[PDB]
């Protein structure tokens, strides 16, 4: 009698002893699982920096471009203005020579 | 004894059986839900350094790195905030771009301004030239 019964005395502390095994394991990806959300958040947050940069990369290289266009522009018009007032000039010189 | 006893330890042996069922199904569900939420870290962070190596923040070495690297490993199995780790090796050399991008942003746009009220001041002055151009050919063309 006490055969079988230390036996069965045996079985369910394997099986305790199995499944204190299975709950420890449990609990550790229970664990990473609860960071995961973290980790996704912060993987947003690195999407949004990169994002926000190269936006502001491409405002930056329009604003040089259209920076660079006005110093074309002013170019031009310092030499129309130029040509202006030399014909304002000469024009003052035509009236006294009448 | 022999069979009260002997019985009452049976059951026992029928109950966590199936208590180590339930926590044999328990563990296996957790271990795929963590794959699960991997594969979409895996998955975010592919896109975010696919846009780096767009802007040459990756690899090593690349022209719009300045020497940092933007790279992040995700290794299974890390410990409490794998990735929150990341924010002094990857985030706050970022952030670093993108105030030096805002200020050269400012100082660029300082600049145009100042252009463009040039430019103003040109048109005032040709267009009054012009005028007086107009005038003193009339007054020529009048004696």
């Amino acid at each position: 009698c006490k055969n079988y019964k230390e036996k069965m005395k045996d079985t369910v502390q394997k099986l305790k002893n199995a499944r204190q095994e299975v709950v420890e394991k449990y609990e550790i990806y229970g664990d990473s699982v609860d960071c995961l959300p973290s980790c996704q958040l912060e993987v947003q947050l690195y999407q949004k920096k990169i994002q926000d940069l190269s936006d502001n990369r491409e405002k930056l290289a329009s604003i040089l471009k259209e920076s660079l266009n006005l110093e074309d522009q002013i170019e031009s018009d310092e030499s129309e203005l130029k040509k202006l007032k030399t014909e304002e000039n000469s024009f003052k010189r035509l009236m006294i020579v009448c | 004894s022999c069979n009260h006893e002997r019985n009452e330890l049976q059951q026992t042996i029928n109950k966590l059986t199936k208590d180590l069922e339930a926590e044999q199904q328990k563990l296996w569900n957790e271990e795929l839900k963590y794959a699960r939420g991997k594969e979409a870290i895996e998955t975010q962070l592919a896109e975010y350094h696919k846009l780096a190596r767009k802007l040459k923040l990756i690899p090593k070495g690349a022209e719009n790195s300045k020497g940092y690297d933007f790279e992040i490993k995700f290794n299974p199995e890390a410990g409490a905030n794998c990735l929150v780790k990341y924010r002094a090796q990857v985030y706050v050399p970022l952030k670093e771009l993108l105030n030096e991008t805002e200020e050269e942003i400012n100082k660029a746009l300082n600049k145009k301004m100042g252009l463009e009220d040039t430019l103003e001041q040109l048109n005032a002055m040709i267009t009054e030239s012009k005028r007086s151009v107009r005038t003193l050919k009339e007054e020529v063309q009048k004696c």
